[PDB]
């Protein structure tokens, strides 16, 4: 459609996980972690992280265990009827800050945050249109105006976002001590979003290695084979005795 | 159903054919069934009861030739290449054999098919 | 009838 | 770090045709607005120009983002 | 067995169905004497060579008029849907 | 020794010939997956959760 | 006698693997039933496992397959490997008709074969869209919302068989438990119908590029095309491996990581890629009933090919003509692919309107046409040799 009615197209960049022979990189991914939890457990929903996938990746066992032990969830019923709250487990998943959508719609206008859990995989973009989104918040150009409630944007299909910026500058004290300026935030979090999408990543590219080496090496015997059976008959020789009556 | 061809209409008309024939030798040409040693007459389909009755009554040289031709084809098909420029059948060899007997055929079926129906108009 | 073709190529 | 040098690129001689058309339509839609008239809308020559910018800037700081 | 099969083109070893042969002598020789990776790449870098030559444009001149129809598509769809197209 | 040997040990017999592939077999997955690990190894320095653990936790 | 030569079963393996009469000159082009037939062995295979962790409900579909993708072992090899067989199997059935269509193996003595193929890719494509709707998507929920509501074009009982097939008045639980019952149930009726393919062909054998009979020279299967057929297999091994660790989500659109909203519109409603021209084909025509018509009659006009083709010989290897067409038809199919895959705006609709003319002629009025003008030169020219 229109230009305006269909956003920019996203910028392009390198990130290491989209090599051939490469993992993350997983002080990014904790710093991501860490930025996300200071700022868009507010709203965003993550619901299909447990505490336990972090373990081993960015945060240890006992870490982990503490870190989730401060979460208050409600649990099943007591003796008689009742429900009783728990100090969290190692087996729930992250709070949601809304108990359901409707509430939601209510507190941010007729808007309905997203859940982030499988969002950079249903973008047309992926880790480059969030990463441009998020950094990419300008001052309107003369000639169009935002009503009350509404940012500009020109990333965002039809240029009327209804976030405001949400990461500025010294957001976060990161724990390695890098600066937290708006666009190492960014980077950190939209990494952080890209395993969450995809936690599977280095398994599977560990294992394509191995099989892709194996299959060309049977292929390349096999090209070889099928010459040394087929030989006798590609190499006949045909004479015509006419048969004189 | 059965083969169709407008090759006898422009035969009629002199001036159609001395105008069509550059571009039948350049069609001709370009089918390259001549490249493999072949005849056209090889290539027709023989499925059918009267193609498999005409090829039993053509002379037992004919017959010898055919298979050879075909065999020496085939074999060439195996390995993906043609025969030199040399050996390439030429004009003169590529006549029409095997037409008048299916024709002759033909006719005799439909002989019979007309037999077949008939009617007595008082 | 014809003598051996030659098959010292592929031999 | 990212704005300025955005800014910078968009100073730059490597995007300066989509910049003169940026310019000419600020001075004329600005006429017009300021007239009375809303219904011209150039955002198009706002895209190129980040468009521009962007892949000017991104790569130079992508890389010192350590 | 019997059963009164109907008729078809095919048979078996033995009897196959054709016409008669007569006066074709075939040669070959053993796989575990001739030699595999022999004359490989020049016959079929002349094979390719000649097909290319040969077929070519019966395939070049489609995908090209397709190619570049689509091209010329995409160009003016996205012009007469911006600005300056519409106008 | 010579080739006749070599034959005559593994390539006799289909028992003394389905016995080597597997042996091998067994013996190349092995050999498959140092190969695999070590590669994978030295393609990321720096990038991993157990060459990053100081920087973040030790310092609690 | 040998023993696989008298008993029932190793004589009915026999007959059709070991020693089987096949043409001496066979391409590489005839290596695609063997791959078909893995294909479907796979995906069948796969589909068992993987119907061991879904629950059929709508409400309760996309987090069965979550959970299957990142929780159960080596659950995401599962889904992708089904998925991405899914696919490949479309790639290979159009080489296979597209070979078939080429060398002219649809003009007797096998014609049946023909219409068994055809009835099988009918078959395929059924199993197919049922398939993709059960992940509860964006585009499932909404692409089976849009696809279902085609059953109306009947005159009578039109209106009413949609209520019938969605069990209700939308698409809800019935709708996908009947969709799982039934897209389990298919595969083994198309496989049923492979083996009924293989005995139809195998009484009178397969064709050579020539197209002149191979009666002559004859080898059997074994070890001559047991071992032709394995550099494919491992070729395509290669292909749906890399395709499954390196991209698993590379010919998925990037509006299915998202759960069904029954009020979200999305932007644009099509299917998956391999049945994208029907698509395209269905929405050129500007009324609805002759849509449907126009969508069923591009695969089922493939049955009325063998008595519209007057060729004196078989096959395009000597015939300029159809070598010309056939390759401008395919490249004309490719582009009613692309034009169903853009949104419908206004070059693309004049765009679609003529390959979807040209598609529905080249069936009708270019075949015909050019056989017979090819059969007249040829015999012109042969009519004038010695003279
Ligand atoms: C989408 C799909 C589109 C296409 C669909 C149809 C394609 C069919 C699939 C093709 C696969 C089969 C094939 O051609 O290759 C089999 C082919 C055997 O078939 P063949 O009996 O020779 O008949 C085919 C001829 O090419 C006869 O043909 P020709 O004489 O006209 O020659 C044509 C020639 C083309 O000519 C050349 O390219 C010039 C020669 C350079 C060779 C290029 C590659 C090496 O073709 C080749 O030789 C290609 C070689 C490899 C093909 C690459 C496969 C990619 C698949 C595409 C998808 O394999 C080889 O020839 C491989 C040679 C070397 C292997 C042995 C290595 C030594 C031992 C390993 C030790 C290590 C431990
Ligand atoms: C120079 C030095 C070095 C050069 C190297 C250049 C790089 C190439 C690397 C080689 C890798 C390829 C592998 C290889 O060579 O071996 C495979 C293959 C070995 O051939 P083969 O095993 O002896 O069997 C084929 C015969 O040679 C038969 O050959 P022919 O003499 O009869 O040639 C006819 C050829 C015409 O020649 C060409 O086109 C080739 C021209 C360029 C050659 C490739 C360069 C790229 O077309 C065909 O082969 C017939 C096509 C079969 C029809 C089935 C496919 C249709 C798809 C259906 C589409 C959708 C259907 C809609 C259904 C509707 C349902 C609703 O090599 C070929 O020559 C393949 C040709 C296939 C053409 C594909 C066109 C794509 C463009
Ligand atoms: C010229 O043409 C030719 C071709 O082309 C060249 C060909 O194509 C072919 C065709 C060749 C074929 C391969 C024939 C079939 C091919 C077709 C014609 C079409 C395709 C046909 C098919 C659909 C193939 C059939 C496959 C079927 C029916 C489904 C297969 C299903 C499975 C294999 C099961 C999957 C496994 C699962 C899900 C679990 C398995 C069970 C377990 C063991 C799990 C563990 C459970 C336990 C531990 C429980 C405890 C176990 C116990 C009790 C045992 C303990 C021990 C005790 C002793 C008690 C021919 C003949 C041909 O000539
Ligand atoms: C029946 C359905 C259609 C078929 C579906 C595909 C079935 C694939 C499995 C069987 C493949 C082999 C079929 C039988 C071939 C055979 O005859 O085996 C014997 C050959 C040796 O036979 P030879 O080549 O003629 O040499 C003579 C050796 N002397 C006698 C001198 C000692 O020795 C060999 O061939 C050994 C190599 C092959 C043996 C199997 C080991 C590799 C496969 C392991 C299992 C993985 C397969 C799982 C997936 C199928
Ligand atoms: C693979 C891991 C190592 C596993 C290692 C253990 C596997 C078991 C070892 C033996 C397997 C084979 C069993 C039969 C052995 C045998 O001696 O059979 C000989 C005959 C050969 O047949 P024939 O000599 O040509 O004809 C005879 C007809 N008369 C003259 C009698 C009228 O009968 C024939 O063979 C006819 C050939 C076709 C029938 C046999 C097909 C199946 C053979 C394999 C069966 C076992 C497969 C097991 C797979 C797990
Ligand atoms: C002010 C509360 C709030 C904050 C803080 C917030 N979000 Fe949002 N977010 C929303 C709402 C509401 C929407 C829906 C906007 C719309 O649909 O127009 C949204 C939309 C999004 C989307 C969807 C974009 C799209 O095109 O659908 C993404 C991705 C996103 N936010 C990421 C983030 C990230 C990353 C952060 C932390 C830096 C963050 N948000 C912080 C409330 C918030
Ligand atoms: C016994 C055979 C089969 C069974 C039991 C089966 C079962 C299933 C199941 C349970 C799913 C859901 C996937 C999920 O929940 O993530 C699925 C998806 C699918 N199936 Fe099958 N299937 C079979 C055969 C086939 C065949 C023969 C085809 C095509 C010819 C096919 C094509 C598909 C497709 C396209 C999907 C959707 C892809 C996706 O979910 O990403 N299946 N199948
Ligand atoms: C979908 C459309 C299909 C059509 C139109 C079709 C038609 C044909 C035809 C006409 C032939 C003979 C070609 C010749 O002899 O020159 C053939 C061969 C064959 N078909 Fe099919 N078929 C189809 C699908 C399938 C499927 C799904 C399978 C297996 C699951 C299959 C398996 C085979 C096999 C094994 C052969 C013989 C070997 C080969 O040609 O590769 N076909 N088919």
């Amino acid at each position: 459609g229109t230009p305006k009615e269909e956003g920019l197209h996203f910028i392009q960049h390198d990130w290491p996980q989209s090599k051939v022979l490469s993992g993350f990189d997983h002080a990014s991914l904790r710093r991501g972690f860490q930025v996300y939890r200071e700022v868009c457990s507010a709203c965003h929903s993550l619901n299909l992280i447990a505490w336990r996938h972090l373990v081993g990746v960015t945060h240890t066992a006992d870490e982990a265990k503490q870190m989730a032990s401060e979460v208050e969830y409600e649990d099943g019923p007591d003796d008689e009827g009742n429900m009783f709250k728990r100090p969290g487990k190692l087996s729930d998943f992250l709070p949601p800050p809304y108990p359901n959508v409707e509430a939601a719609r209510a507190s941010n206008n007729g808007a309905a945050p997203p859940d982030l859990s499988c969002v950079v995989r249903g973008r047309h973009g992926g880790q480059d249109y969030i990463y441009s989104l998020l950094t990419g918040y300008t001052e309107p150009p003369a000639g169009v105006e935002v009503p009350d409630g509404m940012n500009f944007n020109p990333f965002f299909p039809g240029t009327q976002i209804a976030m405001a910026r949400p990461l500025f500058d010294d957001a976060v004290e990161f724990e390695d001590g890098t600066p937290a300026t708006t666009a190492q935030a960014a980077k950190d979090v939209v990494n952080f979003l890209h395993w969450a999408s995809e936690p599977e990543l280095d398994i599977r590219k560990k294992m394509g290695f191995q099989v892709i080496t194996v299959l060309t090496i049977l292929t390349a015997l096999s090209m070889w084979y099928k010459r040394f059976k087929w030989t006798p008959i590609k190499n006949r020789k045909i004479f015509y005795q006419r048969p004189i009556k | 159903m059965k083969p169709v061809s407008l090759a006898k209409y422009i035969q009629k008309s002199p001036f159609l054919t001395k105008l069509l024939l550059p571009i039948s030798n350049a069609y001709v040409h370009l089918s390259g069934y001549r490249k493999y040693g072949l005849r056209y007459d090889d290539l027709m389909l023989e499925e059918n009861d009267d193609t498999q009755k005409a090829l039993s009554r053509l002379p037992k040289m004919e017959s010898y030739d055919r298979v050879y031709r075909i065999r020496r084809a085939m074999q060439l098909s195996i390995e993906n290449k043609i025969l030199p420029k040399s050996e390439w059948t030429k004009p003169e060899e590529d006549y029409h054999y095997l037409r008048p007997v299916l024709a002759e055929v033909i006719a005799e079926r439909k002989e019979r098919e007309a037999f077949d129906a008939l009617i007595v108009k008082k | 009838s014809p003598e051996m073709p030659d098959f010292s190529e592929y031999q | 770090p990212l704005e300025k040098m955005t800014q910078e690129c968009m100073d730059a001689p490597d995007c300066k045709e989509v910049k003169h058309h940026f310019e000419e339509c600020t001075a004329r839609v600005t006429k017009k607005v300021e007239q009375g008239d809303k219904s011209e809308d150039c955002i198009e020559e706002f895209f190129h120009l980040y468009h521009c910018a962007r892949d000017c800037a991104d790569p130079k700081v992508f890389k010192v983002l350590v | 067995g019997g059963a009164a099969g109907g008729k078809t083109y095919l048979g078996w070893w033995g009897h196959l169905g054709g016409p008669k042969q007569k006066g074709i002598i075939t040669y070959s020789l053993s796989p575990f004497q001739q030699r595999p990776m022999a004359g490989f790449f020049k016959t079929s870098t002349q094979n390719m060579f000649r097909r290319v030559m040969t077929e070519g444009l019966y395939v070049a001149i489609p995908f090209g008029i397709a190619y570049y129809i689509y091209c010329w598509g995409k160009e003016r769809n996205e012009f007469l849907n911006s600005k300056h197209g519409r106008h | 020794m010579a080739s006749s040997t070599i034959y005559n040990i593994f390539f006799r017999r289909n028992s003394s010939f389905y016995a080597t592939i597997f042996v091998s077999a067994f013996f190349a997955k092995i050999g498959f997956d140092v190969f695999t690990d070590s590669v994978w190894k030295r393609a990321n320095a720096g990038l991993t959760w157990d060459e990053v653990k100081p920087r973040f936790l030790n310092k609690d | 006698m040998k023993i696989l030569k008298s008993n029932p079963f190793l004589a009915l393996a026999n007959n059709y693997m070991i020693d089987a009469p096949e043409p001496s000159n066979i391409s590489y082009f005839w290596n695609f039933g063997s791959l078909l037939a893995c294909v479907l062995v796979i995906q069948i295979v796969i589909g068992i496992l993987l119907a061991c962790f879904y629950i059929p409900n709508m409400d309760l579909a996309f987090l069965s397959v979550e959970r299957i993708v990142r929780d159960v072992n080596y659950g995401f090899l599962l889904r992708a490997f089904h998925a991405n067989g899914a696919s490949f199997f479309f790639i290979f059935l159009y080489l296979h008709i597209g070979r078939g269509l080429y060398y002219g193996s649809y003009k007797y003595p096998r014609t049946m074969t023909w219409n068994i193929g055809v009835i099988i890719f009918l078959l395929t494509i059924i199993t197919a869209f049922l398939g993709y709707c059960l992940p509860a998507n964006q585009m499932s929920f909404w692409g089976a919302t849009v696809i279902t509501n085609l059953l109306s074009a009947v005159p009578f009982i039109g209106d009413d068989l949609v209520h019938l097939l969605w069990g209700g008045f939308s698409v809800s639980n019935p709708t996908l438990n009947r969709f799982f019952s039934l897209h389990y149930l298919m595969p083994f009726v198309i496989a049923a119908l492979s083996v009924m393919h293989l005995i139809a062909l195998h009484t009178n054998g397969s064709s050579n590029p020539l197209g002149v009979t191979a009666n002559m020279d004859r080898i059997p299967m074994n070890p001559y095309y047991l071992i032709k057929d394995l550099i494919t297999i491992f070729i395509f091994l290669i292909g749906i491996n890399y395709m499954a660790f390196y991209n698993p989500y590379g010919f998925m659109e990037p509006d299915c990581a998202l759960p069904a909203d029954p009020l979200k519109t999305p932007m644009s409603i099509v299917p998956e890629w391999y049945l994208l021209p029907f698509y395209a084909i269905l929405r050129a025509i500007p009324n609805f009933q002759l849509g449907v018509i126009a969508m069923l009659l591009s695969i089922l006009v493939l049955l009325l090919l063998p008595l519209l083709d007057f060729s004196a010989i078989r096959g395009n290897s000597f015939n300029p003509f159809g070598k010309f067409f056939f390759w401008t038809f395919v490249a004309d199919f490719v582009i009613l692919a692309w034009i169903g895959g853009s949104h419908p705006e206004n070059v693309f609709i004049t765009i679609g309107a003529i390959a979807t003319i040209f598609y529905f002629s080249y069936f009708f009025i270019l075949i015909p046409v050019y056989t017979i003008l090819g059969n007249t030169l040829i015999d012109l020219n042969l009519s004038s040799i010695k003279r």
